[PDB]
């Protein structure tokens, strides 16, 4: 009965620190094997 | 702090949108906090319109938050991010490489050292190549080997370099089991094209949601202490409209709506890296006088002898079964005024 989440196409990523509510890193992965 | 971090978030997203115009349909990866920290530090020594422009480009309004509150907020921010936390590595620091013949105000030096942890190095920029290696090596060391070769080219007349570096390493609250990782799974890179990536797989409870306005799935994976990752997965062909909506207001909404529940979750194992020449971008966004021959950094040196010439960022990311390791570094170059 559980939703499937498949990160299998382009996605945005945020890495956040909780106490300061800072965005440490921000990005979009279009091609995770690129370069 | 949160009203600061909210302005810092909207700067992040505005800059992100500039990048999706400069390098479109390509990987984007940066540390907004690294870029903001470096520029705020550059503002500490600036005066008048030079200082005003920098912080306004950073997204602050000097009526709502006077210059001193901004300075004090960023000092408390860096201090907080660096505070020792169990089971999470996070360090953001900076270094000022000062030309042998510059006249830095010992005020500005003592204050960056004591208030932003700044490390100060007298640098022989008459050996431009050796100086470049020294800075690059310092950044590599401070990012635990992850940011290599930050400065590709360094102008022969450089007389100051300001560097900021951030390193992050953390374990997922719920690590993936590598025996359940699929060696080769499809990832759609455009309408009709796939690449093969390792796909990690876990069945656990996660905070997640479907944003019904924006038509994207938001998935939160916590790190074991004080940090989280948000994955934002648009419906097919909806990425531009999600990008246009990203903002602090949107993050606040998701913070409210995210609900924990069971998920059958597949996440790719991968690494990326990105580099940005930020010179022209920053001029456009409103940082003008800092580049001109009438730049006012009278808080920095006795003779106000310098101007900004170049700026660049490099960031790298690795996500695997155990957690995430990420790093970034910001580079601001000054030459004679
Ligand atoms: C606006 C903003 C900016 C940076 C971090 C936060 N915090 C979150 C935003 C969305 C989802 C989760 C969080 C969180 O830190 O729990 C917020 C609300």
């Amino acid at each position: 009965l559980h939703p499937i989440i498949q990160i299998d196409r382009s996605f945005m990523l945020l890495i956040l620190e909780r106490s300061t509510r800072s965005i440490l890193f921000l990005g979009k992965v279009v091609n995770p094997t690129e370069a | 702090l949160y009203k600061m971090s909210s302005i810092n978030a909207d700067f992040a997203f505005n800059l992100y949108r500039r990048f999706t115009v400069e390098t479109p349909d390509k990987n984007i990866f940066f540390s907004p906090v690294s870029i903001s920290a470096a520029l705020v530090m550059l503002s500490f020594g600036a005066c008048c319109s030079t200082q005003t422009e920098i912080v306004e480009t950073l997204g602050f309004n000097l009526t709502d938050t006077p210059m001193v509150e901004i300075q004090h907020g960023f000092q408390h921010l860096i201090c907080s991010l660096n505070f020792p936390k169990k089971e999470l590595e996070l360090q953001i620091g900076n270094a000022l490489f000062i030309g042998k013949h510059l006249k830095p105000l010992a005020k500005f030096l003592n204050d960056v050292k004591t208030l932003y942890e700044t490390e100060v190095f007298s640098t022989d920029f008459s050996n431009i190549s050796a100086a470049k290696q020294e800075i690059n090596s310092h950044v590599e060391m401070q990012t635990k080997g992850k940011v290599v070769g930050l400065i590709q080219d360094l102008k022969p007349n450089t007389i100051m370099v300001l560097v900021n570096y951030i390193h992050f390493k953390a374990q997922w609250a719920n690590p993936f089991d590598p025996s359940k990782t699929e060696d080769s799974s499809s990832f759609l890179i455009d309408k009709t094209t796939t690449v093969q990536v390792p796909m990690m797989h876990q069945m656990e409870q996660y905070y997640h949601l479907v944003d019904m306005e924006l038509n994207c799935t938001v998935l939160q994976m916590d790190y074991s202490k004080n940090a989280l990752a948000l994955f934002v997965l648009p419906k097919e062909g909806q990425m531009e409209s999600v990008e246009a909506a990203m903002s602090s207001k949107t993050l606040k909404k998701w913070n409210r709506l995210l609900q924990k529940g069971w998920v059958d979750l597949f996440v790719p194992k991968f690494s990326i890296s990105a580099t940005y020449d930020l010179g022209a971008t920053l001029l456009k966004m409103g940082i003008q006088h800092a580049y001109s021959e009438n730049a006012d950094f009278s808080g920095l040196t006795e003779d106000n002898g310098l101007k900004l010439s170049n700026a660049a960022h490099k960031a790298v990311l690795h996500i695997g079964e155990k957690g995430t390791e990420a790093a970034g570094a910001m580079f601001l170059e000054a030459i004679p005024r």
